[PDB]
């Protein structure tokens, strides 16, 4: 039989900065946010859910030294923790 | 007969630290009823999409974008996703690609997805390759959510959809001074 | 001396539904989202951070039985866990 | 000489379950470096604001709104906040109240804040009491963030600002059918 489902659910968006503000990119090292996100997923995917990893990425941007940017999580409808279980 | 000081980064997971069987079982035993279920490693067909614009008709080249494509592709493969990489698209092309992505049969035998967008951006959204102040070429984040929601992507119903966006959201430095 | 600070940081917004969609309110029992949020803060403020409590509220809305609504967290720039430590 | 089956709900925290000293110390010992600091209970001056519109000039009364004011006021007091309650405001009045709230000296000796908005709403934002399709009276969520950010509310720099919104975000039921 037919059943109703939420039209929008289980999403998370993570942007490189807050609204109105820039993000930084280096010609040979790439985007600061991307490099920071990769480092955090590599270290923390084993033990933290994605929302926690994203918070840790935001925390690493806290002390602004010349190229300020504050990554922001948006339109979050995850109802569960998303653990990546790398290796499984 | 391995050496803990010599970390293995040579497997499919590369530089991503592995979740031990003991840690995986510990993570579950804490809050099992509130974790997204993961499918069998041997049969799941996880997909991820990367859309990245480096070359534009009317705005400057995003030098270093290839370094971002490399890093995100390898990371997503390390996490178990098969990655499609699409480059230098207009907002219309991005919509067509996202719609094609939502139509992929692999999502039915997948437990999750990642979408990564990397381009120039303004407050309104992400720049397509033809963007100019005169004739805008913008993909809004609202359109991304709509194309991947339970209605437009039924294969991903109840599955986490992680969207990563690398793009300016305006022209401000995002700072204020305070007395230290 | 002067020091730069992120213009927008340490926020979290929690809305009663997803964009484009309605939320429900009863004439004598009040708003469904408000009642659900109060119940969850009462039970979980002692042991869960606010982002976790909000996820638990979203999870309680999952099986839609006639008045569907999916509360959404928005524009998140919390860099740390916000524990309320009720009683302290 | 208390009975665990008879829970004390008679203190300032009412029906909010208490965080034991042992649990509080356990929470800290797990991730202290990543928790928002809380100020001394004896001297902190936490504030919270509730803005709620029940009576409108051109749209229907939000019957049950008083029940929401009661519940949220008591909850916020239970959590240690002094609560201001402002009712039946236009979007202009809400802006004036929010600006006044950001100017409160108590935030300097507070560790956090909660803002709660409860009104009719549309996709664009929250309805002020004078809202009509003809002449809109809307407060956008972007304006709320701007008025409370590090620049406009320096007293709340590095402190969590929790915003709760009860308001429709459009006219859709937010559902799709699927074959069960
Ligand atoms: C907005 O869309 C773009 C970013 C994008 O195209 O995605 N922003 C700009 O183009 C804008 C703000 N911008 C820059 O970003 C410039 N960047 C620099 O000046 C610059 C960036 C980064 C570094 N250093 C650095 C160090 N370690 C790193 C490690 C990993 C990854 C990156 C790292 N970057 C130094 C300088 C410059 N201009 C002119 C500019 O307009
Ligand atoms: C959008 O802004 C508003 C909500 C608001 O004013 O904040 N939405 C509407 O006015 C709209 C969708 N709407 C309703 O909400 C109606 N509600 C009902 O039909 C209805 C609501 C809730 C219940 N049941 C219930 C049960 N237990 C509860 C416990 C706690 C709190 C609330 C509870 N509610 C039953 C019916 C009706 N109409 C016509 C309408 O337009």
């Amino acid at each position: 039989a037919i059943k109703k489902a939420h039209i929008e659910k289980d999403f998370i968006a993570f942007c490189s900065s807050t609204p109105d503000n820039v993000s930084w990119r280096h010609p040979t090292m790439g985007s600061v946010f991307i490099g920071r996100l990769i480092e955090h997923m590599q270290e923390y995917a084993c033990s933290c859910d994605v929302e926690e990893i994203f918070r840790k990425v935001r925390f690493s941007f806290e002390q602004p030294d010349g190229r300020a940017q504050m990554p922001t999580t948006e339109r979050v409808t995850l109802t569960r923790c998303f653990y990546l279980f790398p290796g499984h | 007969q391995d050496n803990p000081a010599m970390p293995t980064s040579s497997g499919s997971e590369g530089n991503v630290k592995l979740c031990s069987l003991e840690e995986a079982q510990r993570i579950w035993k804490q809050k099992s009823a509130e974790i997204y279920p993961i499918m069998d490693k041997s049969s799941r067909t996880r997909l991820a999409l990367i859309i990245c614009n480096e070359e534009f008709d009317s705005i400057p080249r995003r030098t270093g974008a290839e370094v971002d494509i490399t890093g995100m592709t390898m990371l997503l493969q390390n996490l178990g996703y098969s990655v499609d990489v699409k480059k230098n698209l207009t907002a219309s092309d991005m919509t067509t690609e996202l719609e094609a992505f939502a139509h992929r049969p692999e999502h039915k035998t997948s437990d999750s997805t990642f979408l990564v967008f990397m381009s120039h951006g303004i407050r309104e959204g992400i720049c397509g390759k033809k963007h100019s102040e005169q004739v805008p070429d913008i993909l809004q984040l609202n359109a991304i959510f709509n194309m991947l929601n339970t209605k437009n992507c039924p294969s991903l119903k109840d599955k986490p959809k992680v969207i990563i966006i690398q793009a300016c959201r305006g022209d401000s430095p995002g700072v204020v001074w305070f007395k230290d």
